[PDB]
Parts: C-alpha cells; structure tokens; sequence
RNA sequence: ACCAAAGCUAGCUCAACAUACUAAACAAAUACAAAAAUACACCAAAAUAAAAUAAAACAUUCACCUAACAUUAAAGUAUAGGAGAUAGAAAUUUUUAUCCUGACGC
RNA sequence: GUUUAAAAGAACCAACUCAUCUAUGUGGCAAAAUAGUGAGAAGACUUGUAGGUAGAGGUGAAAAGCCUAACGAGCCUGGU
RNA sequence: CACGCUUACAUCAGUAACUAAUAAUAUACUGAUAAUUAACAACCAAUAAACCAAAACAACACUAAAACGUUUAUUAAUUACAUUGUUAACCCAACACAGGAGUGCACCAAGGAAAGAUUAAAAGAAGUAAAAGGAACUCGGCAAACACAAACCCCGCCUGUUUACCAAAAACAUCACCUCUAGCAUUACUAGUAUUAGAGGCAAUGCCUGCCCAGUGACACCAGUUUAACGGCCGCGGUAUUCUGACCGUGCAAAGGUAGCAUAAUCACUUGUUCUCCAAAUAAGGACUUGUAUGAAUGGCCACACGAGGGUUUUACUGUC
RNA sequence: UUAAUUAACUAUUCCAAAAGUUAAUAACUUAACAUGGACUAGCAAUUUCGGUU
C-alpha cells in the first residue's frame, strides 16, 4: 500500500553505534565523564533516566490499560459534538423507537388553543428575533454563536412570562453542563450516551404519557430500517475506558428529578462547525433516550423490562434561525432483542422562525428596497415552542 | 544604522521580547494561563530580635583593634575537635572509624544546609 | 525612486542574521568571532 | 589525489584527478572474538588476509601504520586483552576449543598492563588516565586527624 | 536553511488537511521546477488508492460500500468520492457516472466465470471480461492505484494468459502485470476535462501556473515531428 | 598686532637571554534575539591550493608562497626543463660551554 | 461611492499603487524631487511581519533587468 | 497603536560661546533634580477519538475549492501579591531634509503660519485677464484653453509586465494552437499518474499554414523517419507583326516562393505612378505593382473591442502665433 | 562558435573488477550501490584574435 508517513519527516533513526561497541570483552571510552560531547570518543549508551521521585506534570503519561477502569469490551460513546452519517435512521436503530413526522395531539391542541398565548405575541416574538439579531450587541452584524443563545433565552422568557396565568411553572429549574451518562447494551453493542448537553430543564413532576395504547401496540408491528454497508456505531467515539454506571446530571434526593426539555444549540459561525439538520435531530434523539433511560432506571431499577408508565422527555434545537422539536416516550429498557415494543419519538423538523434578517438596510439604485428587520415570520414555529414549554402544566 | 555598544535589554526590542531584568522566578504558570506562585520559592527573610541587642553600627574609637589573623581549616580544628579526639585518645576509647561524634560528616546530603553542593543562598 | 533609505530597521532580522546565536551556530561565523577578538574589538557581534 | 596529463603527454593539459579503491561490503569472522563483522574491505584486505592465513593473524601482524584504521586498531586491542585475560566467554562450553584457539596465538601474547593501550588515540588515552586518576578530594579533617594521632604517638613514645 | 516537507500526517483521516505549497524549490530552497507558486489556497484530500482494503483482519472477504458525496477536489482533475463501509468513511477517485447513494463492491476473489463488471465495482484483473475499460489500476498486488487516475482516462484489458493480465494505458503503450492486481473498472469522472477553456491568463495564475520566460530560445534538433514506433510492452512480473 | 611658532616626553622599532607560551578579572548572569537561575537529548563533517606574475604572447613550465633542520664548502655542480624562461640536489665536509646587550634606531 | 440579473482579469471615479507628457530643479527639498497632468483602481491588485534561494551563483511575464545609491556580473579581506 | 530610536520627554536655572543654517528663547544646546505604577500587551498544556459540507448581513449558491472549533477519555505542581513593555516634539534618508513609511478612527471639537524689515529695476519661475484673427507657431495643437467631440491607418487581440536612476514600446507575457520528453512513490515535480507533468515555439478568435530530408541536428546506435526541427523553395535563349509571353529548347536541383498581401516599420533607385484630402503636401488614405532582398506557427492575410504606443483629418477652444 | 587544447559533473555504450549459474577448459546474467580504463553528447574549463597601411 501506501504508507502516509514521510522519511524525512518522521522520527529519524539513532545513528549506528561505535565500532568500540562491537569488541566483546572491551569497555567503550567515552565522553561520559567530562558531562559534555567530544569528538574523537565513543558515544556513551545511557539507560533510561528513572526519576526516583515522580513528578505530576514532568512525568510521561500513563498507559490506557493502566488506568483501573481499562476494559477489554469496546464501548461505542455518543457525546455531545459526535455526528452520525445516517443521522435520524441511525439514532431510530440505536435507540429502538419509531418515527413519527407531526407533533403529538397534546402539544399541537396546546399549541392552537388561542387562550394560551402572551398579551402581544406577534409583535414580542418579532422584538425577540430583532433584539437577538441585531440589539443585543453594539457591533453591526452579531455572531450566530452570539445570537444563537440569545434568542434561545429570550423565547424562554417569553415562555416564562405565563407563569401569572398559569401558576405551575415555578415546579422547574434550569441546569447547564451536567454529566449525563446511560449505557445500555443493544445487539451485543454496548452503547453509552455520554456528556453534557446545553440547556436542561428540570421539574418536580413528571410528564404525562402522550401516545395512546393503540399506538403503542402498533409499535410492535413496525420494524426498523436497517442499512447494511454502514454500521450503526458509525461515528462514535470507540472506547475501552468506561463505567457501566447510570449516573444522570444529579444526585439522589433532587427536588426537580423529571427532566422535561432538553436545549441544544448550534452557535458555531462557521458551516464545518456547526451540525447538519439532519446531525442535530439525531444528537438530541440521542441524549433524550439518554436522559429517558437514567430516568427510568432511578425510578423503576437496573432490569431490562418494558415499562408500563412511559417517561416522556422532551427537546429543542435551535441553529439560531431554524428549531426542530422533539418529544420522545420511552417504553421500553430491553434493547438487546429488535423483536418487542419499541419507544416513539414525534420530530417536527425544518421549522423557520424567519427566512432572513437584515442586519443594515439595503439600497439599489438610490432607494432602500428593504428595511431593516426580518423578512419572513412563521409564528407557528414559536407556537410549537409554547406548547413544548406549557405541556407540563 | 543600530547601536552595538548599548546593552540589549527588554526596552530595545518588540513586544514579544519580554527579558527579565535579573530577579529570580517565583513560580510557574497554571491552567487557565494565570501564574501560580509557589510559596517555598520566594525567599522567607529570617530576622531576629533587635530589643534586647546591645549592639550598634560602630564601635568606640578609642577601642584597639587587633592582629588580622584570618581564621584556617587548622584553627578551626584544634578549637572544635583537637581537644575532643586528643582526651579520647588519652581515654583509650579512640575508634577511627567512627568520627561523626566529633563532627565530622561522611556524606552532606543527608543534613539540610550542605556544604559543598550549596543549597543555602545565604 | 530615491534611494539611501535601503535599511529598514528591524530588531528581530537584526538579531537573527548578526547575532550571537547565528555567528556561533556555523564554523564560519565563530572564526568572525575569532578575528574580531584578535583585533580587539569592542562589539564581536550584534 | 594528484594531476595527470591527458593523453600521457608533458606538453598537454594538467588535470587534477582523484584515484578511488573498489569497496566491497564482506563479512569475516574472528576465531577469537567469535564474532562476524560486516566490514568495507578492499581486494588488498582480503589479500593481505590470505597472506596472513587468517584474519586474527593478519590484525595481530599488521601494525598501526599498516592498518590505517581505528576499527582494525580496536579489533587488535580487543582479541590483545582476550589473549591476555584468557577469557572463558570464547566458549564457555567448550573449554578444549577456547584453548586450542589461544594456542595458535601464542607468538602474540602480551601482558595485560600494556594490551589496554594499543588501539587508542590521544584523546582516548588522555581520557582513560584522566579516569585513572579521577580521584575525590579527601577532607582537611582526615589530614588533622592523622596529624594530630602522629603528635599524639609521637608524645606517647617519648615519655 | 532546510525546509520540512507538510506530509509529516501518519494517520488517515477523511477531513482535509492543510498542505503548505512550494513553487518549484526543493528541501534547499533552490528552483528546481520553473513556472510554479503563487496559486490558490488549497486543502489536501488523502486519497485511499488500495481500493480492496478490509477494516478488520478477520474478515478478508470481499465488502461492499456506499457512496455519500462525489465532491470536487482541487488537487487533481477527478472528483473524489466519500465511501463508508462499517465503521470508517474513506476517499475515493469517482468514476463517470458514480452519484450520490450508490453502491460500490471490492473483491479479490477470481473464479472460472467472468463477473459482469458495473462502475463502482473493484476486481482484480483476472476476474474480468477481455475487453473491460479499467482504471486506477496496479503494478504488484497491494502495491497500490499507481496508474490511471486522471480525469476522463481509461484503460482497456487486451487478455489474459498464463494468469497474468495485458492491459493499454491512455498513451496507447501496454502494461503486463499478475492477474491478482486490483483495479476499479469505468472511465473516470469529468470526461469533459481536457474540453475546458482557461479563459484569461490570471486563472493559470489561479491553478499556480507562472508565466513562461521571455527568453527567446532557437529550436535544436529535438524539435519537429518524430515518429517513433512504440515503445516495447512494459512488464512487471518477475520470472524466475 | 592677530593667525600663529618652539620645546621633550609619552611611547614605539630591531635584536640577545629567558622561564618554556592563549596576561589580570572572573560574586551572579553569559552560544533563548549572549550576559535572561530552573525540564526527557540528539550530536557532529572531511575531498590537492588557485591566480594575479615570468616565459616580453600563451596553452607544458613560473623560486618563496603560513609543511623545520640550522652553519662552512661541495655548488649554482650533477641533474630537471615549449631542453625556453627558469628550477636545482645529494654523497662527502666545518661549526667550543656561561656573563661580557644593547642601539653611528624615531 | 455610481452603473450594472455580476467581485465581469467589464465601465466612471476616491483612498491606494504606478509613473505618460510638460515646466521648475541640475552642489537642487531630493546622489531622481516639486507642481500641473496622467494609467490601473475586486485583481496576473497593493501592503505589514517573519523565513528561504548567494556570485564558476541566485532570481528574472529577457530589460543581459535586479541581488544595500557604481552589477556584461556584488562587497570585504588575503594573494598584493 | 504596531515597527523603529533610546531620555532627545518633565521641573528649575543659564545661554559670552557651542545646536537651531538668523534673532527673540529653547521640544532640539548646558547643568541639577525627577519620571513611564496594570486591568492593555508579551511569556501563558499535552496524549487519542467524533468530526467531508467555505468565507462574501449567508437564506443559499459560484469556482479559483478556501485561515479562523468544540466535545469526550487520562494525566495538567495549586499556594494572595511573579517577570517584562508604559516618556517624547521621536523612525529610515550625511542634516531640525518639500523624500519614504503598516493599521483603526474622524475632516476638526484637533494641528499649525505662506511675509526678518523696506523698494516695487532688468532677467527668471507661478498665476490671472486680454481687442481682431483662431494653429497662420512648431518636428509635432508641446503647453495652454469659456473646448474636453467625431473619424481614417500602422503595430500589438485584449487586462497585465519590463530597462529602481535618460527608452513603458510596435518589446515580454497572454488565453488559444502546435511540437518534443516521460508508464512512475515517501523532501521539488507530487503526497500528483498521459484529459498528467516537464522542455519549448507562435500568439485570442476567422480563412489558412503551400513544396522540400539535398546539407546540419534529433530519433534511429547503419538504412530509414522527421521541417508548427536548424533552414531553403532556379538559371540561359526564342517565341502570338512593333510591347509582354500562354508556349518551346536546354541545364541544374531537395524542392524551385503556393495562397495571401504589397512602395509597407520591408536595401538603394524613391519625393515610384495615379485618385481623394489642401490655394498650395517629400504628410495621410485608396489603387497599380517582381517585393529579382515580401511571404505563410523565426507564422501570412482581414475584423470587434482595447492602447498615457506611432502618424493623418473635421469642427470647438484658446497668448502657441 | 565551424577557433586551438581539453578537465570535472550529468546521460549512453563497452571492457576489466565483484557476485554467481550450467554441463564434462568453455558459454551466460547483473536489483541497489559502486572502482579502474575507453566511446558518443549535454553542461562546460583555459587561452588567443599577426604586421605594413
Ligand atoms: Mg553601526
Ligand atoms: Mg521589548
Ligand atoms: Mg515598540
Ligand atoms: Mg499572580
Ligand atoms: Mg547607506
Ligand atoms: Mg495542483
Ligand atoms: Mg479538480
Ligand atoms: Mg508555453
Ligand atoms: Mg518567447
Ligand atoms: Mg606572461
Ligand atoms: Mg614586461
Ligand atoms: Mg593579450
Ligand atoms: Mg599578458
Ligand atoms: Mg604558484
Ligand atoms: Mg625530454
Ligand atoms: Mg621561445
Ligand atoms: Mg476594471
Ligand atoms: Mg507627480
Ligand atoms: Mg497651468
Ligand atoms: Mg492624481
Ligand atoms: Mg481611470
Ligand atoms: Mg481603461
Ligand atoms: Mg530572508
Ligand atoms: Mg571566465
Ligand atoms: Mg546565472
Ligand atoms: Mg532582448
Ligand atoms: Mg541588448
Ligand atoms: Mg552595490
Ligand atoms: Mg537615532
Ligand atoms: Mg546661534
Ligand atoms: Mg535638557
Ligand atoms: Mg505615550
Ligand atoms: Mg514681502
Ligand atoms: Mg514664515
Ligand atoms: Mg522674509
Ligand atoms: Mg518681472
Ligand atoms: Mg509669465
Ligand atoms: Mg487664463
Ligand atoms: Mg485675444
Ligand atoms: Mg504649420
Ligand atoms: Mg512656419
Ligand atoms: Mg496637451
Ligand atoms: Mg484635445
Ligand atoms: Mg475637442
Ligand atoms: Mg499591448
Ligand atoms: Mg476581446
Ligand atoms: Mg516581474
Ligand atoms: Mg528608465
Ligand atoms: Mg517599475
Ligand atoms: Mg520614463
Ligand atoms: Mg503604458
Ligand atoms: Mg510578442
Ligand atoms: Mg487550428
Ligand atoms: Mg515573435
Ligand atoms: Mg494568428
Ligand atoms: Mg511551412
Ligand atoms: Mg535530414
Ligand atoms: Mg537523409
Ligand atoms: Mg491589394
Ligand atoms: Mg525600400
Ligand atoms: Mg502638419
Ligand atoms: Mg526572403
Ligand atoms: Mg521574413
Ligand atoms: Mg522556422
Ligand atoms: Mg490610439
Ligand atoms: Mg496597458
Ligand atoms: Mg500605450
Ligand atoms: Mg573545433
Ligand atoms: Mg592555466
Ligand atoms: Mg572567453
Ligand atoms: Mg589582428
Ligand atoms: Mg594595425
Ligand atoms: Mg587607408
């Protein structure tokens, strides 16, 4: 084949030793008394330097197998900035749930009742949008990993400025970078959706199931979609130093236990950096079965069993302009068998809160054409926003 | 052109040239790019108790002074270890292999102050 | 143009091509060194 | 490295010119060494070897300014302190072939108090004294201890 | 002073690598190729040109892959091609007509029967039917695609005797190699290549072309048209 | 009458002898971009002298030309040389220890 | 900035970069400048810093150009 | 602010003389004494894995394929205050030099002074205005102008590059078209593989590129092949009344200059002859044309657009006259 | 350069050296280097340009 390292780049070998070396019976005369180099010597052979004392930063750095929790099996991680190539058909194989495109009829009655909606939503929304935009910052055109985070916030509040009408939002609490950590093992692949996400919603009360038992009974009917060149564990950091131990973000006795909406954001200004759509749903697939998973094993325990009260999580994800939605109830724990009930997982993808924005106002011809302000405004995308942040109350 | 006499120090050149002036470091650089300052490197001054020395800067003029006898390896010794090894052997008890009880030390790095390797500043 | 003006100061190539350090790195720089330390110079490099 | 005149002729050009010998990459065995050296010899080293009816006999005979070489040289110095020492290394299982072979050598035994200078340079031997007489300097407390126990037995003595 | 080359990467990886461009001076720094620097700021690709590659030792067999993107590469006149099989994605040198979402297959199994040859497939040259267009071909098995890489060439297998395989390069000349050499069958992708028209002469200084010089030189006796037959076939198999 | 002019010293030069030959200073810092106390290496290399000139040109040649054998003769001899310009031995001979060192040198 | 579905080796014209023509200057402000006037001005564009290629050579969109104010081959030292 | 110079910076005091190209006095001379205080800047983690999807208001795209990043796992002394750059009117040009100098802000809210004092000679430099004429000046409409327009040729397709300091061009390069040289791996070419990469010629495009391997080269190690290789492509005499020669005789060649254009940027004769332009032309343009020394990739003929390239007209304009 | 003497280096080719192979003294091959002597070319080196008029 061909080998990807460069002769004159790599390590270039130790010169031959002397021919003083080769003489059996013979003591080299080197230059390893004077503590210096001199021509004309032999080249004295030291053996490596054992520093009696160990010291933390000076020292070389220890072995993998050498940690105590070196394991031989090979577990596949999901963390947070890890891609999937078949993103959502990846995360539906990994997780064993179904697919479904609209959103639950809970959330999409919530959504089109008109009676929750804020005072002024239309022209609050269109503020957020202009002030996480362009306001927020004094340069002329702010960043997305700047805006993106912003608008995130400024929606929450617009959602947080329902808790006067309705007085059961105060049951939450945020959280942000907590380790979450569930493992499970699916078709002798031992998965392990590992990390900390960007936003987590907590709550005192758990959510309520939202798919109906007819649906979850044709669950078992369906089957998932398999791709044969590609594997599953495509795109996961292959590790051999883990613990198989179901640790979510906190400790035993947290007032807030039921997490309630995952937050994801793709505040990176460069395309490369950020995720693709596609990416970003199976990202947040991922790390709500995870969430689900360590959920239902600190509630019902460590076996592998369907659960007969479903654990409803939820997710957003936001590239600053564009939000997909997720609601996903886990069923089931056994994972290992593709033969049983699987979860479900509602996705409403591709939903624009504006087309574009225009940061400065555009002149042609000596005549503004467009003002400043965004062009394009869906408010069902922050209806369904509302809806996700009211569906615990 | 430039000048060749004037010493080159840290005022003469870019930002990036940043040479130190002559004191000693005092620590080394942490994690988030700050310095860590380690306490046992910076220099703890041991000073006495000046109340009760009856001691002053100079001395009395009409005080004589005396022969400069700079003092020797070989004063030293007759004046800690000569009468000590001198009543031993006089005793009978001698043992010349054994000489850390007058003073004399086999190998410096066990104690804290060396002499030969100097760790002591002053 | 107007000329005269060829020399741009610069600390770093000042440095970097008369210095200590470059004199002493090739065989030929310390025997400069050698013969301005045998007519006595004041300044044997930069 | 000379001139030569092209066409053989005084009268033609001067041309410097450089004469090289044919290298070649052999490999020769030592009896006493016991070892297999692969070495850059000439057809004259191989020559000379065949003249010398071995290759330890021909390293023992040629001398210094007939080898011109301090790997030939260390080679001498080593199997020189071999003879010397009598190693038992050469065969530790076969102790009548170690003494067949140290018989056939005899003519070149010599002591061991002058085969450890032989293929050494200036340098190296400088080196090797300056590791001879390497030694720590003894303290001034020892020195008066001795002076004081000679007083000591001197007046002891006297009375 | 010596310059160090930026090949110094031992480890493959799919996302390109930043390549720092020398225009015609060697490790001295010294021109050796004339009319070369200035171009434009191009990241490096790293091609896999052992096609027949498994990804675990203990199954050998033949795999099969798929193709994601046929994406542009600005270090050569082919397209690359992204290819995922099990675990690991690799580039590729596209064929003619290899889109998005194919289906690609590398076997080194060689059987009585010929196998009927797509694009993306790679067989060795004994498998395949006598007048198979080929490219990315081989000189020894697991040497690696030495040979035919550019846009828009192929070469053609003539026959096969005594267990080794004749083929035709692009310049009409015949190579004679083990049937055991893997090659990838079709013609290469942007067939259209050689049609280009560099419109000005500041995108040859785009592509990193320098202008010739303006000595004028008298043609010697090298020039004019020499109709030489064609050079004897070039075999690479070693008979005992 | 201004401008100006004159000192006799600082010191140098050539030899003899000579211990036997990189002076004194080296508290700290000095081959990081020298004089910047403090981190897991890489270190080192050799391959003829050439030409200006003379041969009234210039092609073979051209004493000395930074390699010890000194002195009296052999001897500018044998020899070597576009046998031109020029170059040039040897065999064999002679050489008595120390002080008397300073200067028709500035 | 303006014209253009155009950032088109497009056009007008600033900063900026060159130096067409003329007049002063010619021991001058200047060992190559000033004033007016010109050419390009989203590109084969200008430019900061740092490094490399060294003279029997380097570099050159060949002017036998440039390589620290004198280059048909730099300068310094030695031969001298 | 960066780069660079290092105290030239600040306070007090003095200037007979030294520096300011002269004084007044002083940021530029002299002496003494003081000063630039870190939050800004410099020094300020490695080892493996997941990572193809540009920046241009980035929604999404084009080609020339494009610097700028997080997360996960293992080790990262742990304990206030570390060290260094902080002035200026300043740097490179022998100078207190009308020159050369990167970046972000604004066109003044900040910087400064063309005149040492008189008179109003010549000549010189810069500007403004000018009767009537309007290029009659001159090599040329150079310069200037209340003008700032329209055409015809030569040479280069065009943008671009060049003799720093007398030549910016018709020179070079150039897209395009042609030749040769190469079947291939760890420092150029190239991490490429004949639709590729080098050594060259000529110049976009359009119509074409005619004959010749005799000589010299190069492949062929001799024949033989090659001119988009170096380069060459004919004499003498008579002929259809009186002018030419379709034609013929004879001789040598490897072929005997083909198409095209032509008094040209093309030896001399040449200010060739003729028509247009002017009142007048060795100017310019169009034709005739052996140019016995044009000529076809050392490329030949036209054409758009272009050019501070070289010439010629028409008005307008004006002190060029 | 179609001047006179011809080096080094780079590409050819040949002989010798070195490694070897076949048969009862002969014939034959050279992967990387690589030594000595010749051959053909590139890149090139030294020197010169008679005098009367
Ligand atoms: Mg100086
Ligand atoms: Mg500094
Ligand atoms: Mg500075
Ligand atoms: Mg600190
Ligand atoms: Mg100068
Ligand atoms: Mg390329
Ligand atoms: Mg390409
Ligand atoms: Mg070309
Ligand atoms: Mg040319
Ligand atoms: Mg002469
Ligand atoms: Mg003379
Ligand atoms: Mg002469
Ligand atoms: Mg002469
Ligand atoms: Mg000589
Ligand atoms: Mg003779
Ligand atoms: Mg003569
Ligand atoms: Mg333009
Ligand atoms: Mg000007
Ligand atoms: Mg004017
Ligand atoms: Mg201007
Ligand atoms: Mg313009
Ligand atoms: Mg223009
Ligand atoms: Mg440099
Ligand atoms: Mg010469
Ligand atoms: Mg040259
Ligand atoms: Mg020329
Ligand atoms: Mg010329
Ligand atoms: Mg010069
Ligand atoms: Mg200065
Ligand atoms: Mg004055
Ligand atoms: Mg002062
Ligand atoms: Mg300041
Ligand atoms: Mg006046
Ligand atoms: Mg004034
Ligand atoms: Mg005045
Ligand atoms: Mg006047
Ligand atoms: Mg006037
Ligand atoms: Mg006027
Ligand atoms: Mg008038
Ligand atoms: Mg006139
Ligand atoms: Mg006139
Ligand atoms: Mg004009
Ligand atoms: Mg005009
Ligand atoms: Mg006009
Ligand atoms: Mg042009
Ligand atoms: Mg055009
Ligand atoms: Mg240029
Ligand atoms: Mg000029
Ligand atoms: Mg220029
Ligand atoms: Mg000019
Ligand atoms: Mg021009
Ligand atoms: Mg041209
Ligand atoms: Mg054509
Ligand atoms: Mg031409
Ligand atoms: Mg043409
Ligand atoms: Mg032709
Ligand atoms: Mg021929
Ligand atoms: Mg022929
Ligand atoms: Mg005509
Ligand atoms: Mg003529
Ligand atoms: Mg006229
Ligand atoms: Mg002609
Ligand atoms: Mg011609
Ligand atoms: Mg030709
Ligand atoms: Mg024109
Ligand atoms: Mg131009
Ligand atoms: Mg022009
Ligand atoms: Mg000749
Ligand atoms: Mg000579
Ligand atoms: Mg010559
Ligand atoms: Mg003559
Ligand atoms: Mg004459
Ligand atoms: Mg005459």
């Amino acid at each position: 084949a061909y080998e990807w390292g460069v002769r004159s780049t790599r390590k270039p070998e130790p010169p031959p030793l002397d021919r003083v070396y080769e003489i059996p019976g013979l003591e080299p005369i080197t230059y390893a008394g004077k503590m210096h180099f001199m021509p004309g010597l032999a080249r004295p052979v030291f053996p490596p330097w054992d520093p009696g004392w160990t010291h933390p930063k000076f020292r070389r750095l220890p072995p993998l197998h050498e940690h105590p929790l070196y394991k031989d099996q090979a577990c596949y991680v999901f963390h947070q900035r890890c891609r999937l190539l078949e993103g959502v058909k990846q995360a539906l194989w990994l997780t064993k749930t179904q697919l479904i495109e609209g959103l639950p009829e809970k959330v999409l009655r919530l959504a089109d009742d008109p009676r929750n909606h804020i005072e002024n939503q239309d022209e609050r929304v269109l503020n957020a949008i202009s002030h996480a935009r362009l306001w927020h910052s004094t340069e002329d055109i702010p960043k997305r990993e700047t805006y993106c985070p912003v608008i995130v916030d400024s929606l929450i509040q617009l959602c947080k400025s329902q808790i006067l009408k309705h007085p059961s939002l105060a049951r939450r609490i945020c959280a942000q970078n907590n380790t979450l950590s569930a493992t499970w093992n699916r078709e002798s692949i031992l998965l392990q959706v590992h990390g900390s996400s960007g936003a987590r919603l907590n709550a005192k009360d758990p959510l309520p199931p939202v798919a109906s038992q007819e649906e979850v009974e044709a669950t078992k009917n369906h089957v998932l979609e398999t791709f044969y060149p590609i594997s599953p564990t495509m795109g996961l950091q292959e590790c051999n130093v883990y613990d198989v131990n179901d640790d979510t973000g906190f400790q035993e006795g947290y007032p807030y236990p039921c997490p309630h909406t995952l937050y994801f954001l793709e505040s990176a200004n460069l395309r490369p950096r950020r995720f693709q759509p596609d990416q970003l749903r199976a990202k947040m697939i991922l790390f709500a079965f995870g969430s689900a998973l360590a959920q239902a094993r600190l509630l019902y325990g460590n076996d592998s069993k369907v659960l007969e009260q479903p654990v409803v999580v939820q997710s957003v994800g936001t590239d600053g302009r564009l939000f997909q939605f997720l609601v996903l109830q886990l069923n089931t724990t056994d994972l290992a068998s593709d033969e049983g009930v699987k979860n479900l997982a509602w996705v409403d993808s591709d939903q624009l809160l504006y087309q574009h924005f225009w940061c400065l106002p555009v002149i042609k011809k000596k005549v503004v054409v467009e003002p400043v302000g965004p062009i394009g405004f869906q408010p069902e995308t922050f209806r369904k926003f509302l809806a996700l942040y009211l569906h615990g109350a | 052109g430039a000048d060749r006499m004037s010493k080159w120090t840290s005022k003469r050149g870019p930002r990036t040239f940043c040479k130190g002036r002559g004191a000693k470091g005092t620590g080394f650089h942490g994690r988030d790019g700050k310095f860590v300052q380690i306490k046992e490197m910076i220099p703890e001054l041991v000073v006495p108790e000046l109340a009760g020395f009856k001691l002053k800067p100079y001395v009395n003029y009409r005080a004589p002074e005396g022969t400069d006898t700079p003092l020797t390896a070989k004063q030293l010794f007759l004046e800690t270890a000569a009468p000590a090894i001198e009543k031993d052997f006089k005793a009978g008890t001698f043992d010349p292999e054994h000489l850390e009880k007058y003073g004399f030390e086999p190998t410096q790095e066990g104690k804290l102050f060396q002499l030969y390797p100097k760790n002591f500043p002053r | 143009k107007a000329r005269g003006n060829e020399y741009q100061p610069s600390n770093i190539k000042r440095k970097h091509k008369h210095g200590w350090v470059r004199r002493l790195r090739t065989p030929t720089g310390v025997q400069v060194i050698l013969r301005r330390m045998h007519k006595g110079r004041k300044s044997l490099s930069h | 490295l000379g001139h030569r005149y092209v066409n053989n002729d005084k009268l033609s050009k001067r041309v410097r010119k450089v004469w090289k010998p044919q290298l070649f990459q052999r490999e020769l065995y030592s009896e006493i060494l016991d070892k297999r050296f692969t070495v850059t010899v000439t057809m004259r080293t191989l020559d000379l070897i065949d003249q010398a009816c071995g290759f330890d006999f021909y390293i023992l005979k040629t001398p210094k300014e007939d080898l011109c070489s301090k790997f030939g040289m260390d080679l001498k110095r080593g199997m020189l302190l071999r003879l010397a020492r009598q190693d038992p290394q050469l065969h530790p299982d076969d102790p009548a072939r170690r003494a067949a072979i140290y018989d056939r050598y005899k003519a070149f035994v010599i002591p061991e108090a002058e085969a450890e200078w032989v293929g050494l340079t200036l340098d190296e031997a400088v080196e090797k004294q300056r590791l001879l007489e390497e030694k720590d300097p003894i303290p001034l407390f020892k020195i008066f201890v001795e002076e004081l126990l000679g007083q000591l037995q001197q007046q002891a003595l006297s009375e | 002073a010596t310059s160090v080359s930026w090949k110094s990467r031992t480890k493959y990886t799919v996302m390109p690598v930043k390549m720092r461009k020398s225009g015609g001076r060697n490790h001295t720094g010294q021109i050796q190729v004339h009319g070369i620097g200035g171009g434009h700021k191009q990241r490096y690709r790293m091609i896999d040109f052992l096609r027949f590659r498994p990804e675990h030792e203990s199954k050998p067999g033949p795999f099969e892959e798929k193709v994601i993107a046929v994406r542009y590469d600005p270090c050569r006149s082919a397209d690359i091609a992204l290819v995922a099989g099990g675990n690991r994605k690799r580039w590729i040198i596209a064929t003619e007509n290899m889109k998005a979402g194919d289906t690609v297959l590398n076997s080194d199994h060689i059987g009585r029967m010929a196998v009927a040859a797509r694009e993306g497939d790679a067989h060795p040259l004994g498998a395949l039917p006598v007048g198979t267009l080929i490219n990315n071909v081989e000189s020894e098995p697991g040497r690696g695609a030495q040979y035919i890489r550019a846009a828009g060439t192929c070469g053609v297998l003539l026959r096969k005797v005594n267990g080794t395989a004749i083929i035709q390069l692009p310049s009409k000349r015949q190579m004679q190699v083990l049937e055991t050499c893997i090659a990838t069958v079709g013609r290469v992708s942007n067939v259209d290549h050689n049609k280009r028209v560099i419109g000005k002469a500041g995108r040859n200084r785009w592509l990193g072309k320098r202008p010739n010089s303006g000595l004028w030189q008298r043609k010697g006796g090298w020039a004019g048209r020499k109709i030489r037959p064609l050079p004897p076939m070039k075999s690479y198999v070693k008979l005992p």
